[PDB]
């Protein structure tokens, strides 16, 4: 069957890895390209780049990043972060990106999911959904978790599948930056609302959190800091999960 | 050795162009050319990339005069390799575009997969009959080859359904996955394709 995935998230601004890494072995460990190349070598299965440049030059900055990463990367990668319309999505794919992540612009216009998918396929569309518990209900926030859209997460995932989204990136706002584990209750809540693949995101602290999140129904586990600062070895992790029944991709050496 | 890659067909092909470029870094007699038009001739290894509608691509080899230039590569006992849509070409027809005759270099046609979760996307295991390395490669495709258990080279299973991810009819290879999106093993796959092509 299809492999459960481990995915490295690379937060970028101005063509560089926002809060850097700690990988002594590269020269310029803030070069998203060389860090991406590296993550492929130890066995990360996919990369997502999320950019937080300034709105005026954000678009040219991302297009420069995608081009530079496409000439050198031998695995699938996604770009995202302030992608606000079809044009500002078509250009990043044709520039070389394998998938686009859309978030607030998908809440404020479900139509863009179908519009993107219509000329690139659902496979090119990642909808990033950012959720938080509000009065005992999971709700969709936008503007980097600043605005309660008032939309029940449970509704929003059936809409995006409906609109033609290919993959959901599910970030529990409650647990980003916490290193205490993935929001497995939120993963389990979302799992039977959809047959779309779910990337769990937010809260990775140690290997067992990955096992936990896969028992919860995730298809892919996203993480950044734990990898960038060498708290978790990708191969150790994969061998750990292979040991406890998770079907990860683990080649021999 | 000179390797040529049809640079015309739909979808992104420069990802294959590197990665084949990357794979021949270990060879001396090797050179890689983007093939735009039938003029240049001839290559030892010819790649047919592409992703998209079967009709398009059949339409693009076609106006760019490459059906005949491919017809002559297979004949003159040269390695012709179709990857992704390039593999789905090569055959008679697709239900993705009824009518268009394809390349018809291998006997068979093309059907949609029988899974309610499409496209087939992600890392899947590929078992080769011989020669090329076994393990997980990366897939994005909604259509599937139909050929006789003779042109089958590698098999993969998605959502219950077994199907050929690689084909081989003598010196024509086809691969449904993206070897250029498969990290270490994908370079090994492409390196072994190149190693097969020095033996003529």
């Amino acid at each position: 069957m299809l492999a459960k995935r481990i995915i490295a998230c690379l937060d970028v601004k101005d063509g560089r890895v926002v809060k850097g890494t700690n990988f002594e072995n590269l020269r310029d460990s803030g070069d998203p390209v060389e860090l991406g190349k590296f993550y492929s070598e130890i066995g990360i299965d996919e990369l997502v780049f999320l950019d937080i440049t300034a709105f005026v030059e954000k678009r040219k900055t991302m297009l420069e990043l995608v081009e530079k990463v496409a000439e050198q990367i031998d695995i699938p990668f996604t770009v995202g972060g302030g992608i606000h319309d079809f044009e500002t999505a078509s250009e990043l794919i044709l520039r070389g990106a394998d998938k686009v992540s859309i978030n607030t612009a998908a809440v404020e216009n479900p139509s863009l999911i179908t519009q993107i998918a219509q000329t690139f396929g659902s496979q090119a569309v990642v909808v990033a959904i950012d959720a938080k518990r509000v009065d005992g209900e999971f709700m969709v926030f936008t503007y980097s978790g600043k605005k309660n859209t008032g939309i029940l997460l449970r509704d929003w995932v059936v809409e995006v599948e409906k609109r033609g989204a290919g993959e959901i990136l599910l970030t529990s706002i409650d647990r980003d930056g916490t290193k205490s584990g993935y929001d497995t209750e939120m993963i389990r809540f979302v799992r039977p609302l959809t047959t779309l693949p779910i990337i769990a995101s937010g809260g990775a602290g140690k290997m067992e959190h990955f096992l936990e999140a896969f028992l919860a129904g995730a298809d892919a586990a996203l993480a950044a800091s734990v990898f960038h600062f060498r708290e978790i070895d990708v191969r150790e992790l994969k061998e750990y999960l292979k040991k406890h029944g998770v079907n990860v991709r683990l080649e021999g050496l | 050795m000179r390797i040529g890659i049809i640079s015309v067909g739909p979808g992104n092909i420069m990802n294959l162009y590197r990665g084949v470029k990357r794979a021949s870094e270990n060879f001396e007699d090797v050179s890689i050319e983007l093939v735009e038009s039938p003029r240049n001739d001839l290559y030892d290894l010819l790649f047919i990339p592409g992703v998209g509608h079967f009709g398009e691509g059949m339409r693009r080899l076609r106006e760019n005069d490459l059906i005949d230039f491919v017809r002559k590569h297979v004949e003159d006992e040269r390695y012709v390799v179709g990857v992704c849509l390039g593999m789905q070409l090569l055959f008679e027809e697709s239900e993705e575009a009824p009518g268009v005759k394809g390349l018809s270099l291998i006997e068979g046609n093309v059907v949609k997969l029988r899974s309610r979760r499409l496209p087939h996307m992600g890392w899947n295991e590929v078992i080769f009959k011989d020669t090329f390395p076994n393990g997980y490669y990366y897939f994005v495709h909604t259509y599937r080859a139909v050929c006789e258990e003779e042109h089958v080279l590698g098999t993969t299973e998605y959502d219950g359904e077994i199907f050929p991810s690689a084909v081989r009819k003598g010196r024509i290879l086809g691969f449904q996955f993206h070897p250029e999106k498969s990290s270490k093993i994908g370079r090994k796959l492409l390196e072994k394709v190149i190693e097969c092509s020095l033996s003529r």
